[PDB]
RNA sequence: UCGCUCAGUGGUUAAGGAUGUGUCGUCGCAUAGACAGCCAGGAGGUUGGCUUAGAAGCAGCCACCCUUCAAAGAGUGCGUA
């Protein structure tokens, strides 16, 4: 749900990065790339959703990056295979920004849900 | 911190790094106090006190005044720690320092009337007792909630007086024999 | 809402309450400071809105506005911004935000609050002063009518940046 | 029942100073719970 | 009528009370009818088939009954001149249900024996909005 | 000089928390001596139209106009078909 082929590959590598923007309403933030495990981003608005409402639309500002290549566990001493895990990684930036009242961040109160690390709301 | 309160003047406390106690109509109250604290009486009023500044009297005082009261009730004050009961019956009696309370099982259980709050009974539907305590006074008011727990539907036996709090229900509500 | 202060260097920018601060006001450069007690009186209601005075360690009396906003990324202490003051002849960045606010008439047949995520607009401003006076997020959302920015009430005059289509606050609910 | 940063949930749950705590005590009668 | 009365209220229909679905002996056994439902709203309760009719129905230790109500035609007068079809869906969602222009005369024009106001600037503040539930647009305020 | 100070961490450890704490900015305000712990006010059009047994302040959809009076909420939570 990423790229449709074009190629594996990618390293590591942590910091922070480059894609905050001064928010409208309320903000939120990452905060370092974290833990998030793709099959846990794919159970980050749906967790966002139980029920918000019948429709609904806000807007967010990342995308899943990812591959990890994890093989198997016969005897791990070779070279590779293929991803078979998949994350997004991220620095500190908007995801959410509510544009309701009296919510304010109800669906960004279970966001931290789905986050062993800290993730901010903020506000802006 | 405090210091007014409501007492004539038939009562005399100490100055002694802490020994002090009452000596009204029964008393004699357990006074046992620190070093950094201690104050001197001035009358037939009271002061308040600040030998050092910060969190020294701010912990074993500005509440000094206060514990008096565990001796106001009985030097003038009154006592009495009044309730009902309603699990089986309202029967209790003395006879020395034993209370049988009637209800239940033949297996005893007695419990060991105190000194103070050991009882007088004259009306048996509820239970009268003296108690100069104010240690044992809600205690012994609690003495009744660790093991023959009220039922947990109509208003029986924990009651204070008269408030909202109504019997507990489940589902909806019944009862007969 | 005084001034004084100096170092040339990133050591009073770095600890605790301060901030960094930049001038390069007509023969007036220099990188001072100031505290950070009411500063953050930015966007809040006084953004571009009205223009009152500061007393400098010294000379003169420069009114200047805000120039954008920013806080700070991720947290919450705004490492340094940026700094206008009126008293140059030709930079870039205005500060004319697009907000949105009310009930929302979406639960006509599905869409929820004014979203907007972006923080950049179709704006120019020929001098250096940003007003505050705009709407630009309501006008019936439904079709046949949106609202988004093109011209809009615009400032004062007209607009000058590249091609004027952004996409800001619009409709689609 | 859990041993970390959980909020004090109702202000009417008082923090309690203990042996190091954070407590929740809700707003009438329905959860006493403590670590 | 020993020396106490009771409360209670009830939104007593068009007099259904007497075969058995309605709710005739399945609302009578503590005093409220079982024998008696005629000349008790259906006394002058028979100015129209489908009303209302308010009352705070006094039910004593004795099961005689009588009358002592309130006055009915204080709501109904805007009760007969629409109906109940197209009138209440969902409102906010266009720009359903309609009564009249001059039909706001007459339509707050009653609040006198019943509203304990009934003045001028009075008398049709409380009514007002009747259909308010139905969510319309006034077209006139009594004037 | 002196704080967090009181857990023995400091000598294997964290996402989430508890109205513990030395200290910097606002607020409706106890130089109307407010709220936070009470006495008295606690009802009318409408007890709202509608799924209609009544649903009548509370099994439902929707909706918030005024009244005795110098003001008072289309009703949070209790009982509950």
């Amino acid at each position: 749900t990423k790229f449709r082929k074009q190629f594996r590959g990618r390293m590591t590598g942590d910091a922070k990065g480059g894609d905050y923007v001064a928010f409208g309403d309320y903000g939120l933030i990452a905060m370092e790339p974290a833990w998030i495990k793709s099959n846990q981003i794919e159970a980050c608005r749906i967790v966002m959703s139980r029920h918000f409402r019948r429709g609904g639309k806000i807007y967010i500002r990342i995308f899943p990056d990812k591959p990890v290549t994890k093989k198997p566990a016969e005897t791990r001493m070779g070279k590779g295979k293929g991803a078979v895990e998949y994350w997004v990684s991220v620095v500190k930036p908007g995801r959410v920004m509510f544009e309701v009242a009296g919510v304010t961040e109800e669906q960004a109160k279970e966001a931290f849900r789905l986050a062993g690390h800290k993730l901010p709301i903020q506000t802006k | 911190g405090k210091q007014p309160i409501a007492v004539p003047s038939g009562v005399t406390v100490n100055a002694q790094d802490g020994v002090f106690k009452v000596k009204g109509p029964k008393g004699e109250l357990t006074v046992p106090y620190n070093t950094e604290l201690t104050v001197r009486q001035d009358g037939d009023q009271l002061l308040v006190e600040r030998p050092s500044d910060a969190q020294k009297h701010r912990a074993l005082h500005g509440l000094t005044r206060t514990l008096v009261a565990n001796a106001v009730k009985g030097v003038s004050d009154g006592y009495t720690i009044n309730l009902e009961l309603r699990g089986v019956g309202f029967r209790a009696k003395l006879t020395g320092k034993a209370l049988e309370m009637n209800i239940g099982y033949s297996h005893p259980v007695i419990i060991e009337p105190p000194a103070g709050v050991t009882f007088a009974v004259p009306e048996p539907t509820r239970i009268d007792v003296s108690g100069i305590d104010k240690q044992l006074v809600g205690q012994v008011a609690a003495n009744v909630r660790k093991v023959r727990k009220p039922d947990a539907y109509h208003g029986k036996g924990v009651r204070f007086v008269g408030e909202q709090i109504a019997l507990k229900a489940g589902k909806a509500g019944a009862t007969g024999g | 809402m005084e001034l004084t202060a100096k170092p040339r260097t990133p050591k009073q920018k770095l600890d605790e309450s301060m901030i960094a601060a930049v001038a390069y006001n007509k023969e007036n450069n220099v990188s001072f400071a100031l505290d950070r007690k009411a500063f953050d009186r930015a966007f809040r209601q006084q953004s571009t809105t009205g223009l009152f005075d500061i007393t400098v360690e010294g000379g003169e009396t420069f009114p200047a506005l805000v120039k954008a906003v920013q806080m700070d990324k991720r947290k919450r202490a705004p490492i340094h911004v940026d700094f206008y003051m009126v008293t140059y002849g030709e930079p870039v960045e205005v500060s004319v935000p697009v907000h949105t606010t009310g009930r929302s008439q979406g639960e006509v047949q599905g869409g929820l609050v004014d979203i907007v995520v972006h923080n950049l607009q179709i704006v120019a401003p020929g001098p250096r002063r940003i007003p505050q006076e705009l709407v630009v997020d309501v006008t019936k959302m439904n079709i046949g009518d949106h609202i988004t920015a093109g011209d809009i009430k615009l400032p004062e005059g007209c607009t000058l940046a590249a091609d004027p289509e952004l996409t800001v606050v619009s409709v689609l609910p | 029942k859990v041993r970390s940063s959980v909020k004090k949930m109702c202000d009417n749950c008082k923090v309690v100073r203990r042996h190091g705590r954070v407590l929740v005590i809700c707003s009438n009668v329905k959860h006493k719970q403590r670590q | 009528m020993k020396k106490v009365a009771g409360i209670v209220k009830l939104q007593l229909p068009a007099g259904k009370a007497t075969p058995a679905p309605p709710v005739g002996p399945a609302l009578g056994q503590y005093g409220a009818n079982i024998m008696e439902f005629t000349k008790a709203f259906n006394a002058q309760t028979a100015d129209k088939g489908d009303a209302i009719i308010p009352v705070e129905i006094t039910i004593y230790a004795d099961r005689s009954f009588t009358f002592i109500t309130k006055t009915p035609p204080m709501s109904y007068l805007i009760r007969k001149a629409a109906g109940i079809g197209k009138g209440s869906s969902t409102p906010n969602k266009a720009k359903v249900g309609k009564l009249n222009w001059d039909q706001v005369l007459e339509i707050a024009k009653t609040k006198m024996p019943d509203l304990n106001a009934g003045s001028v600037e009075a008398a049709a503040n409380t009514v007002a909005g009747t259909a308010r539930s139905m969510g319309v647009t006034v077209e006139g305020g009594p004037n």
